């Protein structure tokens, strides 16, 4: 099956970046900062509500309709943007399944890729112009189906250890996160 | 002929360096891998599909979700890192005892042989308990990923031995 990510960067820029990379990756090469791979921080974002510069995850949607709704919210100011169609692989996590009822913004319905999404994993893309999907999918000639056809997103059980709730958060005293609790939580 | 390769090991072992030394011929500056990298490399008429999966402790539970279809395991060890060789042993044996990995041959890169304190292959073989592995072929290949020494010999072993 496929995932969908709205993004304002064109396909040529994505290709030259090696794919859809997390913000934290640029931060690391730019100033040594270690990427934040706490799924809760990614979902919560910054105090002010924005995406963290050290984020180690890249967000995707589970439907084309959801990705388009995101594009018409987040990317409303771009007269052109793209929806990237993406195969499933085990660095992907369903945020609401991993954070459970503690997911801070469950309406996001986010499936997030830890460490980003290589170009070979991108099946193709839809161009969106003034908010309209008028064009057929453009296929990525760099896509490699055999890499991904046999792989799935990670199951939530193997995501629990990455939930990364803050140390005093009550989730760490409950199933399932208690089995990954840091000391004292 | 094609070979699906899973490259595993602890963080800082040299996996991503190996992948890019093989694919680009060059030594790259890396970032710790938290998801995966994947490239396809052609050598002595074999297409090697090599998966470089992140080795930090928190993301080791994800390793098994890559096991499917794997024909060779490349396990990379930092031979200067005596403090973690035993943890490396425990992670290796956890991999090879998964049912989906039963028929994968195992190449050990005994990496960072350039470093002064470096454990040599005899020592690595013994500290990894490899002679308890009796159901498939394995081999310890000394390497320095940064200089590329040992890598194509490892790849040769994989072809010869599958
Ligand atoms: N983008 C989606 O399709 C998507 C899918 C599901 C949920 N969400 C939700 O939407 C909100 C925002 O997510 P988002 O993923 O758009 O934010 P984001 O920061 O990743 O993307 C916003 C824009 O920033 C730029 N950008 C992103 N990563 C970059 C990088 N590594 N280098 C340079 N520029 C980069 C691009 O122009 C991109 O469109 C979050 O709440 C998330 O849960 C988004
Ligand atoms: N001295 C020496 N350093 C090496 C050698 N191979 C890799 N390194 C270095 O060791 C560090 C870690 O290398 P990586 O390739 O990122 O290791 P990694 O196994 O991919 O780590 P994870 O992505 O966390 O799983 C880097 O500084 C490399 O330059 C080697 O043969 N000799
Ligand atoms: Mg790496
Ligand atoms: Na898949």
């Amino acid at each position: 099956d496929k995932l969908y990510r709205a993004d304002s960067r064109p396909p040529d820029e994505i290709k030259q970046s090696g794919g859809l990379m997390p913000r934290g990756q640029s931060e690391y090469f730019d100033r040594g900062t270690q990427m934040n791979i706490n799924l809760y921080d990614h979902a919560r974002g910054t105090q002010t509500g924005f995406v963290r510069h050290d984020d180690g995850y890249v967000s995707t949607s589970i439907s084309l309709r959801s990705a388009h709704l995101v594009g018409q919210t987040i990317l409303s100011g771009h007269s052109t943007y793209y929806i990237y169609v993406i195969a499933t692989a085990p660095n992907m996590f369903n945020v609401n399944d991993v954070l459970g009822a503690y997911s801070p913004h469950p309406d996001d319905q986010d499936v997030s890729a830890l460490g980003g999404i290589p170009y070979s994993q991108i099946y193709g893309w839809y161009r969106v112009h003034f908010g309209v999907l008028d064009e057929q999918l453009h296929r990525n000639r760099g896509y490699r189906d055999r890499y991904y056809s046999n792989l799935d997103i990670a199951p939530a059980a193997d995501g629990y250890g990455l939930a990364g709730f803050p140390p005093e958060h009550r989730a760490w005293r409950e199933e399932p996160w208690i089995h990954h609790a840091p000391p004292g939580s | 002929k094609e070979m699906r390769i899973l490259m595993l090991g602890l963080d800082a072992a040299g996996k991503t360096t190996i992948l890019y030394k093989l694919k680009l011929g060059q030594s790259v500056t890396t970032i710790p891998t938290v998801g995966f990298n994947v490239e396809t490399v052609t050598y002595k008429n074999v297409k090697f599909n090599v998966w470089d999966v992140g080795g930090q402790d928190k993301i080791r539970p994800l390793w098994r979700h890559y096991y499917t279809g794997t024909q060779g395991l490349i396990f990379v060890v930092d031979c200067a890192d005596r403090d973690r060789i035993d943890e490396a042993r425990q992670e290796l044996h956890r991999i090879i005892n998964d049912r989906e990995m039963r028929d994968a041959i195992i190449l050990i890169f005994a990496n960072k042989q350039d470093l002064p304190d470096a454990m040599k292959p005899h020592e690595i073989q013994e500290k990894l308990g490899l002679t308890r592995i009796r159901d498939r072929n394995w081999y310890v290949q000394p390497s320095c990923a940064t200089s590329g020494d040992g890598l194509y010999e490892g790849l040769t072993w994989l072809t010869s031995n599958y």
